[PDB]
């Protein structure tokens, strides 16, 4: 193909790169999938090692961990804190109660997914998911900003 | 940055749950009580399970007695780690947290192995437990807890005597035993105002008046007496936990009563009436006799009780859980005056707070 | 029994030596040096951290994954479409539809479960009188869209097909104590 | 372990270690073999304008010595 | 458990502990993770007689 | 080539502060038994760079209660100033000779305290707020007890420069006489660049983040290299002022190569403090630097002042 | 001027990071997004209300402690002079009536913060 | 394997480079394990696939596939049932 055309393939690779090496998730989390998210961030496992490290305010993160059961009270608050996020941000659903409201899905204050508040990436499922499963989602979500060529659609435009 | 009025809003993680038992079978209601206090599974197992017993007039055999003892104190262990590491974390502190994570991992790998989750077991049961334990996990629980007084005596090292953890907890959030006593609080906060009380010494449950060990008592009634009180029963689960090693018994692991604990499995495939129990057990469930209780247990934030309604179906009536969280939250504004913003955000981790329980 | 944690016993009244000591704590930070020596002994430590993906946590043949429904021997189908999974569902995160197949045999026409109502709890497995859905060990299973952690028949057949070498193999180790 | 810091050490360690010794060599080769003269006082300022006006290139550090004396 | 003796004296004059005698590291003492068959016990109602369920 | 030498200075020091960053995430993990960053690299040594380009890839934000001018002019002002700080350490040889060069650093330190207070407010937060007088508390204690500290040591050397002081350690450092102050001075450093237990305006556990809660992307990105490049030039006055270097006439490599060792212990040791304490309250840093270092340092000037009168001591004006 | 110099290389060096920062990355900005933050809710209050302070008497005492930095700092130009004996009865004077000073607010409990 | 090494870091895979047509020699996968190695690498046994083979089905899978989420090969739902209610069918006949 043309020669710009593989210089802008280079240059999404390498933004893909940056922003999927350093993933810093908002330090946010709601019940016992929270728990196992910092189980993740135990040594064992080491999200650091990664390269993904918690920041507590929701500017200086990337992606949105959504640990635990998303009620009607916490809705907005959750809402709110991702749409102050900035622009390049991602979702993971963590467990159950996150991904489809879980064991609390028929009740009158649980938001049945948290996929009806925010646009969610990437959906870990368990009650709760080890923190072996957590760190395969964020591995996947890895991958799967690693596949986005935004350059390249601008390029096709 | 003086703190002149604390109003905790709660109910941001309030999900309907006693609700939803009440509209569930009593085995279907177990596994809310692993999402009641999430650090504390085996234990809020142990209440439901104990209430429904008495509800039931049955009892679960020594080994499964033994079995939940042995776990209760596994869980107050990872429930007090959890406990003063995340207190030290919101001080500054995050090493200790590292470290006894890596236990916590170790004592999920336990969990695991008995019951498939790391967390939410749903392994104590009315009638004892789920499944016996497999073969040479008494001996890995010995060869952790052996070491374990080792990493209790290095966040020891790198807390107690710290000026800079005596400055933040010392004199902090200072409850009289009166105030306690009225505001209702329980477990480590009474104990670390002073007061002798503890429910596994005086109203005891399984084969806690079995088992031996100290209760830690405070004397200053702050968050540095509440934290030396945490460690020091850590050290005594650990205690108990190697009496339950040495002392456990064998035998079955539920009550023999098939219309109460479900049968085995190949007793199912073999005979008739352990196939119509089998059926009946895990579609209709047992009938709970109608009647109501309030059972309570030395859970480690505190106490956790249950108070139970049974109108006679296999349905619970009626499931009210109190959660120490509950008190002691409500007791934050009060402990809380003339204070500043980090000695609040150590109050909050001093009062050893879970949310799902505080808020059900 | 009970014992104080803070309480100290008597006094050790005043002494030059333990004047001195006390003064050389405060003004040398004996218990801070100390506690830095401890954190440089982690240093030192080995980490206890795995190369995940390439090495992973240990597991137990309990261990509750991935729902899949088994076969037997012959190739059929061990599920009787009998819903005492279905009853025993904390959750209510399976639907079964049923009826006669073309041999007359007892089949499910529907058996649905929704990954994202179910809690994990083996409460389906431990119900089943002829183990036809198990929880195998798969746990990386996480996906993109919300639609495809809605497994149908089709999809627990498929993951029984998958994972019946790893899954008997549990069983096979597992079935004497339950 | 423990050595696996080493080498973000060392790349500290050039990164430290280039900007003094890539100062003094700036400075001996802009001042022709030489360290960069200091004025701290107003008697040392007036000795490098004189060496500046003496050397005929309106350069400092262009020492003359005996080889300016018949 | 693989550390150079210069490094475990180290640690251990730095932590005040013998760090080697309880290593937070698992190596061998560990039960094998494949096991014999178990036999389980059976409760105090497996009998063929006296055991009528009204009495308990 | 005076440009190319700023190169050369300007440069290196943000690469060793990238890989100060990457060091830090090594050393606490493996003091918390874990291993930190060594996937994005061959050892994690281009973890720094992901981050850079993460930060400077990711869109700042402009919040709408927000006072754009200084919400601007703080981040920039931060990082100006901490390569300012930079600028006349001598490493045997400075860039910039001054005669008053710890005067230079105390007015730029207190810019850079101002830079720090001008962001709290004009991030419109009440995290924000608290950050900035947080800010204000802190650099009270430190500045009056470090500026006793860095008179009392000046007077042991003489004169304000420091080359004088590379001549007063020629023989023997500032350590062995001047240890009290030295362990005050360090503490006064840490306070100053607000480490760990002593950082409290980007509170981590007590605020959200402090000054810098609004802060995203790019100059949130120009704060923390300000921050880290202040920490490393902080751990080389300090080792410029009391360990010091060997220093030869015929070779200046020795002095950089024993400067930095003694720099990267120094930083080190800064990792190594923040892995081993909990955070202070703001109350009793104030309290501290207040009772506990000031008359200690007070009556240490003045042991000081009379130290060289009464043994004929009295340094050099040159 | 190589100090000017300097400075403005550090000044253009800062402005072209902030400004490729500012204008390289895709700017998507709404009300929610720009709002201000305050752990997920609205704020109660605007945050220019005033902010009470409770160590101002500890802040006026910096202001006089600092310009008694400012008096003692000509010290290492002042142990040069002929009269080392009334330089150091001066400093000695300066040094003592700073340390009754701080001693006279301690006992008092100006150190102590309000509240 | 390495038993020398402590629990944990005492078994591990080097991925293949090229698994069903998808070339992974960055895109590693956890799910890329085969089911008997998957249960030999997370230690729920300690004997191989090598000298202790699974038993062998008609219906087991000969090709194991990795995740295939945001793949064309990605699993979607539908009712598995077929239509209960049947609707009545005009005649094409007309009356008149
Ligand atoms: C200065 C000390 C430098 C480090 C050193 O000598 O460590 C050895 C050894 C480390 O002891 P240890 O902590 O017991 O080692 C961990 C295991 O016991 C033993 O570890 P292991 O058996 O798991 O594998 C060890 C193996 C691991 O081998 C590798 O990692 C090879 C990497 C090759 C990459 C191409 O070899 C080494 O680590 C050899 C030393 C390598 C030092 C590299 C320093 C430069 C780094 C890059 C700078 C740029 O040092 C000492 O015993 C004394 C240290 C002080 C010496 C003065
Ligand atoms: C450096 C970056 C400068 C531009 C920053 C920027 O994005 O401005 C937004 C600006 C557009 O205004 P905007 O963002 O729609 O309005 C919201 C701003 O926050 C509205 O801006 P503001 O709330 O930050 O208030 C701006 C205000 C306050 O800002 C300043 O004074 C900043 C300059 C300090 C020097 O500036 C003035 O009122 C004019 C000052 C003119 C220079 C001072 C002359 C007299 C004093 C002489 C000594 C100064 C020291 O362009
Ligand atoms: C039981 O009850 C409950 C709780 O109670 C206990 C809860 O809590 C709770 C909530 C639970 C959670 C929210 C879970 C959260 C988890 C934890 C709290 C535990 C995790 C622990 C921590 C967060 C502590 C971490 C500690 C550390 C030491 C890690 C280090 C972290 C840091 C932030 C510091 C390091 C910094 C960074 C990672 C960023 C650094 C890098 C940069 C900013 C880059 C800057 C560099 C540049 C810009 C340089 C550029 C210049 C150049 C010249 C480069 C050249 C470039 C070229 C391209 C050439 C719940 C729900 C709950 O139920
Ligand atoms: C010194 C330390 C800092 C270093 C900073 C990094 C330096 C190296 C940067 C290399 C990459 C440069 C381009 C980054 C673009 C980031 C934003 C982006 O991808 O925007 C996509 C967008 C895509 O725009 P679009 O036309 O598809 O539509 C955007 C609007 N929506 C999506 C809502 C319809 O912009 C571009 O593609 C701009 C490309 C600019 C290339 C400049 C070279
Ligand atoms: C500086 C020290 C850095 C850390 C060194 C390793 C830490 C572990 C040492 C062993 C240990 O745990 O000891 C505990 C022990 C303390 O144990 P302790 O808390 O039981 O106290 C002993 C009992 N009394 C109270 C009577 C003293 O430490 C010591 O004995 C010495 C501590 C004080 C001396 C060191 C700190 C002050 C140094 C000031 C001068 C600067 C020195 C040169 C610096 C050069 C580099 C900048
Ligand atoms: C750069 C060189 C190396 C520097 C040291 C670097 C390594 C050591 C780093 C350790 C970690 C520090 C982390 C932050 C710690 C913060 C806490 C802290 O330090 O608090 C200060 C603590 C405070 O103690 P405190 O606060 O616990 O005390 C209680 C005080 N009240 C009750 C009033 C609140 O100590 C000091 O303030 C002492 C400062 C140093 C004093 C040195 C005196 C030396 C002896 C002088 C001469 C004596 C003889 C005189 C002549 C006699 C003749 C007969
Ligand atoms: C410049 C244009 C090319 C940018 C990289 C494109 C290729 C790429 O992404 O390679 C991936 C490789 C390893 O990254 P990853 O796939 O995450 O590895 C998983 C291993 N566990 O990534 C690497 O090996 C790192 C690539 C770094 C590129 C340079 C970064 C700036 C210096
Ligand atoms: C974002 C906006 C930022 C605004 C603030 C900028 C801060 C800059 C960094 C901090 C400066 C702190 C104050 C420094 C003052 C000078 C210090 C000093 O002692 O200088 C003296 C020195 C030579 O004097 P001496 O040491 O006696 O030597 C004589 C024999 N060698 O040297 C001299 O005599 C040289 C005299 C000039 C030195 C200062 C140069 C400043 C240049 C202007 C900066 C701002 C530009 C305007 C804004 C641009 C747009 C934003
Ligand atoms: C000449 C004068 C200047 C000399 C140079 C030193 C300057 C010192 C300036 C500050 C001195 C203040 C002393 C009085 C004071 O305010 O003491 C307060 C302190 C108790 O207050 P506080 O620290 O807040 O305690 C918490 C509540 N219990 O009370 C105490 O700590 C009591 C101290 C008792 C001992 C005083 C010193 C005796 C020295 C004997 C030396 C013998 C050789
Ligand atoms: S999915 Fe399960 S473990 Fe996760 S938050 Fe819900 S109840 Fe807790
Ligand atoms: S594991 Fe429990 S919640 Fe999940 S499908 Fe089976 S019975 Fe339902
Ligand atoms: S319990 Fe077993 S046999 Fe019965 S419907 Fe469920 S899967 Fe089929």
């Amino acid at each position: 193909r043309s020669r710009a055309e593989y210089v802008v393939t280079k240059l999404d690779d390498l933004i893909n790169w940056a922003r999927r090496s350093s993933l810093w998730p908002m330090t946010f989390g709601l019940a016992c999938c929270a728990v196992e998210m910092m189980h993740m961030a135990a040594p064992r496992y080491d999200m650091d090692r990664f390269g993904v490290v918690f920041r507590a305010s929701p500017r200086q993160a990337d992606v949105m961990i959504v640990a635990g059961t998303l009620t009607n009270k916490m809705a907005p608050a959750l809402r709110k804190v991702y749409d102050q996020m900035p622009e390049p941000r991602y979702v993971v659903s963590m467990g159950s109660c996150a991904n489809g409201g879980g064991y609390y899905h028929y009740s009158y204050s649980v938001v049945r997914g948290c996929d009806r508040i925010v646009p969610v990436d990437i959906y870990v499922p368990g009650c709760p998911p080890t923190a072996e499963a957590l760190l395969y989602g964020i591995l996947q979500l890895q991958r799967k900003i690693k596949r986005e060529q935004k350059l390249k659609i601008w390029y096709r435009r | 940055e003086m703190v002149r009025k604390c109003d905790p809003h709660i109910g941001l993680l309030h999900r309907g749950t006693e609700k939803l038992i009440e509209y569930k079978t009593y085995l279907q209601a177990l596994p809310y009580f692993d999402r009641l206090d999430y650090v504390s599974m085996m234990c809020n197992e142990q209440a439901y399970s104990i209430a429904v017993e008495k509800l039931l007039n049955i009892q679960p055999p020594p080994r499964a007695q033994w079995i939940r003892v042995l776990f209760g104190e596994i869980t107050r262990i990872l429930n007090h780690i959890m406990a003063v590491t995340t207190h030290a974390l919101d001080i500054g502190a995050m090493t200790p947290f590292f470290w006894m994570f890596e236990e916590r991992e170790k004592m999920f790998e336990f969990y695991e192995r008995v019951s498939g989750a790391r967390m939410h077991a749903a392994y104590i049961r009315p009638g004892g437990v789920h499944q016996d334990l497999p073969l040479g996990l008494l001996d890995d629980i010995y060869e952790f807890s052996k070491n374990f007084s080792l990493r209790i005596d290095e966040v020891e090292e790198m807390l107690t005597n710290n000026r800079i953890w005596r400055n933040r907890t010392v004199d902090i959030g200072v409850v009289t035993a009166e105030d306690a006593l009225n505001y209702g609080f329980s477990g480590v906060m009474l104990r670390g105002s002073g007061i002798q009380w503890d429910l596994r010494k005086t109203q005891p449950y399984d084969v806690y008046d079995q088992v031996e060990f100290d209760v830690p008592i405070g004397s200053r009634g702050d968050c540095y007496d509440r934290y030396l009180c945490r460690v020091e029963e850590m050290r005594q689960s650990l205690r108990i936990i190697e009496q339950c090693l040495n002392k456990m018994p064998p035998g079955e692991i539920k009550v023999d009563d098939a219309k109460v604990s479900p049968p085995k499995r190949a007793e199912m495939k073999t005979s008739m009436e352990s196939l119509i129990h089998h059926f009946k057990l895990y579609t209709e469930g047992y009938q709970v006799p109608p009647g109501a209780t309030y059972t309570a247990i030395e859970a480690p934030k505190g106490e956790f009780g249950v108070y139970l309604v049974s109108d006679g179906s296999s349905r619970p009536y009626r499931c009210k859980i109190k959660a120490p969280g509950f008190a002691h939250l409500a007791g934050l504004d009060k402990m809380s005056k003339g204070h500043m913003l980090a000695d609040v955000v150590a109050i909050i981790g001093t009062q050893d707070i879970v949310f799902g329980e505080i808020d059900r | 029994t009970y014992k104080y944690v803070n309480k100290k016993e008597q006094e050790s009244e005043v002494d030059m030596k333990s004047a001195t000591d006390n003064a050389a704590r405060i003004l040398m930070w004996t218990e801070l040096i100390r506690g830095l020596g401890m954190t440089l002994s982690y240093l030192f430590r080995e980490p206890a951290t795995i190369n995940y993906p390439f090495e992973k946590g240990p597991l137990s043949p309990r261990f509750r994954g991935e729902h899949a429904l088994r076969r037997y021997p012959s190739g059929e189908e061990r599920c009787i479409a009998c819903k005492l999974c279905e009853a025993i569902c904390p959750a209510q995160a399976i639907t079964i539809e049923a009826e006669p197949r073309a041999d007359g045999s007892r089949r499910t026409t529907r058996y649905d479960i929704d990954m994202t109502k179910c809690i994990y709890c083996g409460f389906c497995q431990e119900a089943c009188p002829v183990d036809a859905i198990v929880e195998g060990p798969n746990f990386e299973f996480s996906t993109e869209t919300h639609e495809e952690l809605l497994y149908n028949k089709e999809k627990l057949l498929n993951n029984g097909d998958k994972w019946e070498a790893e899954i008997a193999a549990n069983i096979q180790a597992d079935y004497l104590y339950r | 372990m423990w050595f696996e810091i080493l080498p973000g050490l060392a790349i500290m360690g050039v990164c430290l270690v280039i900007p003094g010794v890539s100062t003094a060599y700036i400075h001996k080769f802009t001042n022709g073999g030489k360290e960069k003269r200091v004025a701290r006082v107003q008697y040392q300022w007036y000795l490098m304008e004189r060496d500046r006006r003496i050397s005929g290139v309106n350069r400092y550090y262009v020492s003359k010595g005996l080889e300016n004396i018949d | 458990a693989s550390a150079t003796r210069v490094i475990q004296k180290l640690r251990n004059w730095a932590s005040g502990q013998d760090l080697q005698a309880k290593l937070q590291l698992r190596y061998q003492e560990i039960a094998k993770r494949t096991q014999p068959p178990p036999k389980l016990p059976v409760g105090p109602s497996h009998k063929l007689s006296n055991n009528y369920y009204c009495t308990r | 080539m005076f440009f190319i030498n700023i190169l050369t200075l300007l440069v290196p020091i943000l690469i060793a502060m990238a890989f100060l960053t990457l060091v830090e995430r090594k050393i606490l993990g493996y003091m918390q038994l874990r291993k930190g960053p060594n996937i994005v690299g061959p050892y994690g040594i281009l973890q720094p760079f992901a981050d850079a380009m993460k930060l400077f890839m990711k869109e700042p934000m402009r919040p709408l209660t927000t006072s754009m001018s200084l919400f601007i002019i703080a981040p920039t002002l931060s990082l100006t100033l901490a390569l300012s700080l930079w600028v006349p350490l001598p490493m045997p040889h400075p860039l910039i000779n001054l005669n008053l060069g710890i005067l230079f650093i105390l007015a730029t330190s207190s810019l850079s305290v101002y830079s720090i207070l001008w962001s709290g407010w004009a991030s419109n937060s009440k995290y924000s707020l608290f950050g900035a007088l947080r800010a204000v508390a802190q650099t009270i204690s430190y500045e009056v007890t470090m500026a006793i500290i860095l008179l009392s040591v000046l007077l042991m050397n003489g004169s304000y420069s420091l080359q004088t002081l590379i001549t007063t350690q020629e023989h023997m450092w500032l350590l062995l006489p001047a240890w009290p102050m030295a362990m005050m001075w360090f503490i006064s450093t840490l306070a100053e660049t607000n480490r760990a237990p002593f950082d409290l305006t980007e509170g981590e556990s007590e605020l959200v983040s402090g000054f810098n809660v609004e802060y995203a992307a790019g100059p949130f990105a120009l704060f923390f290299m300000a921050e880290y490049t202040n920490i490393i030039l902080m751990n080389a006055l300090t080792t410029i002022i009391f360990l010091g270097p060997l220093y030869y006439i015929n070779l200046p490599e020795l002095y950089s190569t024993n400067f930095m060792m003694e720099a990267l212990l120094l930083s080190s040791t800064f990792l190594w403090i923040r892995a081993s304490y909990p955070r202070f309250r703001y109350d009793q840093l104030m309290h501290l630097l207040w009772k506990n270092f000031l008359p200690l340092t007070l009556a240490l000037c003045m042991w000081h002042i009379s130290l060289p009168i009464f043994t004929a001591g009295v340094p050099p004006y040159m | 001027m190589n100090l000017y110099t300097v400075i403005f290389i550090n000044i253009l060096l800062s402005l072209t990071l902030i400004l490729v920062a500012f204008w390289l990355p895709q700017m998507n900005l709404y009300s929610e997004k720009a709002n201000p933050y305050e752990c997920g809710f609205d704020p109660t209050s605007s945050a220019r209300l005033p902010f009470s302070m409770k160590f101002f008497l500890v802040a006026i005492t910096f202001l006089l402690f600092d310009l008694e930095i400012a008096l003692l700092l000509p010290l290492p130009w002042a142990i040069q002079t002929i009269k080392t004996s009334t330089m150091m009865i001066m400093a000695f004077i300066l040094v003592t009536i700073l340390s009754l000073g701080l001693a006279y607010e301690w006992t008092q409990k100006g150190l102590e913060w309000t509240e | 394997e390495d038993n020398k090494q402590f629990f944990g870091r005492h078994r591990w895979v080097i991925y293949t480079t090229e698994m069903n047509g998808k070339n992974t020699f960055w895109d590693v996968d956890g799910s890329m394990v085969p089911p008997e190695w998957h249960r030999w690498l997370h230690c729920m046994t300690d004997d191989p696939p090598t000298t202790n083979p699974p038993t062998a089905r008609k219906f087991i899978w000969t090709n194991h596939k990795f995740n295939v989420s945001a793949t064309p090969e990605q699993y979607v739902p539908y009712s598995t049932t077929r239509k209960k209610i049947h609707e009545w069918v005009p005649p094409s006949t007309p009356y008149k």
